[PDB]
């Protein structure tokens, strides 16, 4: 006789994993992450993230979080936001963290919700619609600061040569960087200049990231960069990512999560599409140029399958994108891009994709 | 063939098949439970001949798996025949009943 | 120059609205009920209703009346199942009655939800996985207590001749009947002798029901009958829906909400499909077949446009039917009935429709 | 002409158009609630700016879903953003619709 258990493990090893954040917009209170092995497109589980839900992986691998909000009867009732910590390889519910009620409710960018490089802090947007930075202490399971310093800015860009330190994108066009203790407290904080103008050339949330520095493409296909080698963020740019013939043809960046850095190489990818205009900065991807960030210039194009948004693996070198339904593999350890596969139907409403860390 | 609607086991499957949402015809995905009432059919073995019993336990407390939807309905019945009918949850009894998936589990002839 | 305002009523009367129940079973969660004009297709607002909702609209047509189960943090956490009111024109919450944490959870058959005829009480059915029926007292906002003597029987057949009966079908195949006090515990009930074989020929739950009688019919397409013009339930059947052809080709009953009666002519409506068999009878209708239950022939038959459920209108002569996702509108005033209009997207995953009630004292 | 993404205020939407959800262009479907806070946009009408507050407390209407961008910029210029739920703040953050509400020159 048969005997139905539970209990199980995901089936296949973490290194496999892929996670697609489905924000269900049209059922947004049905939000979830689809986990996927990207190696063969086969479907091995999910998390149920409730209204319009956040996730990341922790930088060990072993837990997932996400966040969510809560109410006592969906539509009426006590609203309460929270993160979970989930078992990566259960995918089973461990702990909720109470959030303040204004944790962000919006789609899925990857900067709204992060971690220290460390993986003791998580560090999420608030909107309130003012604007702070929360940060939840994971082995306590508390909130346990609130940066208020960062009102007016956005999102958060950890720095991956600092335990405990990010950047957020502020209205004055600079960096705001925050630099935690070891109890999740500001220990200190600093401002960068000017980067862009927030007027003329805004840019992309989206941070191609390096170890030391991050850059960032803007609406009308300029690159800006921040260098965090040292305490201080010193900024630069623009460069712009595109020629004369591509000017011709107004070739501008265009989506979500549109960028990604390859950190061994330096090649810095974006979603670009022709005929760039006011209001198409959210098109679907015409290409993804491949762009030398040390020289400056364009490496290599190739189809851009109408992808939205896009991550990167370094050490296995690939890139997935994502047109909202789709994700397709690519591996990167070469100039042109090699697309592996495509696994459909992967979401119903997916801006965001993400691996599983290896890195330890 | 396990996560195709027309697998012999599937025949009284109103629901996702488990073995489509990163379970098997016997096993829960990863954080779902386990229903331990079901609805039963009777499913022809085309191989041997024989007509089995199959178990059609959920597997709760996730939201709906939303692949390999079926609904086949060999020898179903309705709710005045209870355990053989599938119009229900049948994980309306665990602890969370939210319907994850269906699972096709063999009983014997 | 604009101001955006809410606390507006729904735009069009309330008899032009039905009530389309979306179960969203890809993300049942979020189920909830679509009001439209059924005279124009328009959409005209929503009641969101959780977890695998059913709804009714009350017999005075005032309110709204759903049940559903809701958890703390959805898949996990402690369990509240409810029936909710509320306002019919405002679609606004009103009242959330509380009930024991057995509601059914499935599919969205007419029966598993209803009122007596005189609107004092809801009368819902519970599976724990054991069977009763539950009463919740409209006025009080309380639940009542289990009607137990319904152990193994399913769903709620209300008789419109009486305030506060009903009769639900068990498992021996015949009826039983429940007369509930004014306080809406069984004050007596009844059972029928066995109307059908439950083996040989089980019957849909669906009534198509007259004022003092109800059809059924069966899987194999026989008709059977309960008459409860008096204190006792006389059943009987069955006579076939088929003639030679009929059955020469295999045409069987199919659907999920799948007759109506028409109380004033007569007729009844079955979706049917031709090559009948073990495992088709939720197979959606090829036609719609029309029955004269005086005569117990045939009258008309039409195209089924692959409708699975239907409702009927008694005051304006009107069958509504359902595929899933879109609504026809049937004018059936004359024993032929003509298709009027389609709503196209009315639902992603429906199996219930029902009109805003007209009249009907 | 007002349920279609190309109406002319609809230039900045990133939701349902109320008007397909049983509300108007002004005003909540039956049983929502506005929101007191909103993106802006500026929408030329074939200039004006146009508020775009949500309706609220009832699940995703689902109809009449818009998507358009003209003058919507990040979430560091947070007036002009879309990709927020202007919700976020109403006694229950659900969202509903979006409407269009015209505030002037
Ligand atoms: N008017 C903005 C709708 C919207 C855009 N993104 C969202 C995320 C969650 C909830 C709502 C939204
Ligand atoms: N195995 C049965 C799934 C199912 C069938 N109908 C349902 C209604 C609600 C919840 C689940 C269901």
């Amino acid at each position: 006789r048969e005997v139905l258990t539970g209990g199980h493990s995901v089936s296949a090893p973490q290194e496999n994993r892929i996670y697609v954040m489905d924000s269900v917009f049209m059922h947004l209170t049905e939000s979830r992450v689809h986990v996927y092995d990207y190696t063969n497109g086969k479907f091995l589980g999910m998390v149920p993230t409730a209204f319009n839900g956040h996730v990341q992986v922790s930088n060990d691998g072993k837990k997932i979080y996400t966040m969510t909000t809560y109410h006592e009867r969906i539509t009426r009732g006590k609203r309460s936001d929270v993160v979970e910590v989930w078992d990566a390889d259960k995918l089973t519910f461990e702990k909720e963290i109470s959030l303040p009620p204004k944790r962000v409710q919006g789609l899925n960018y990857d900067g709204l919700f992060r971690q220290t490089t460390d993986g003791k802090f998580i560090v999420l947007q608030n909107a309130s619609p003012a604007t702070s930075i929360g940060i939840v202490d994971v082995a306590k399971g508390d909130y346990v600061e609130d940066v208020t310093a960062a009102a007016g800015c956005w999102s958060v860009i950890p720095q991956p040569n600092r335990p405990r330190s990010f950047m957020t994108i502020c209205g004055d066009g600079g960096l705001l960087t925050i630099n935690l203790g070891e109890d999740g407290k500001v220990a200190s904080q600093s401002r960068s200049k000017q980067m862009f103008s927030v007027k003329d050339d805004p840019i992309f949330i989206a941070p191609a990231l390096d170890k030391d520095k991050a850059h960032f493409v803007s609406y009308y296909g300029n690159v800006y960069s921040a260098d965090f080698s040292g305490d201080e963020v010193k900024v630069d740019g623009p460069w712009s990512l595109l020629n004369d013939e591509d000017k011709a043809k107004n070739w501008v960046p265009g989506g979500y999560n549109l960028v990604g850095l390859h950190r061994a190489s330096g090649r810095m990818y974006v979603f670009m599409h022709p005929d760039g205009k006011e209001g198409t900065h959210k098109f679907p991807a015409a290409e993804i140029w491949v762009m030398d960030t040390k020289t400056k210039q364009r490496v290599a194009r190739i189809p851009g399958r109408d992808a939205l948004s896009m991550t990167i693996d370094q050490q296995r070198n690939l890139m997935l994108t994502l047109d909202g339904g789709n994700v397709n593999v690519y591996d990167i350890s070469q100039p042109e891009p090699k697309l592996l596969r495509t696994i459909e139907g992967a979401a119903e409403a997916s801006l965001q994709v993400q691996f599983h860390p290896v890195g330890g | 063939e396990v996560n195709s609607c027309d697998y012999w086991r599937h025949c009284a499957v109103d629901g996702f098949l488990c073995s489509c949402c990163g379970g098997t015809t016997t096993t829960c995905p990863p954080g779902s439970t386990p229903s331990p009432i079901s609805w039963i059919g009777t499913c022809h073995n085309p191989h041997d001949g024989k007509d089995y019993l199959i178990s059609y336990h959920d597997c709760c407390g996730k939201t709906a798996c939303g692949r390999c939807q079926c609904n086949t309905q060999t020898r179903e019945r309705p709710g005045y025949e209870f355990f053989l009918h599938n119009d229900v949850n049948w994980c309306m009894a665990n602890e969370n009943s939210t319907f994850h998936c269906t699972t096709s589990v063999l009983v014997g002839l």
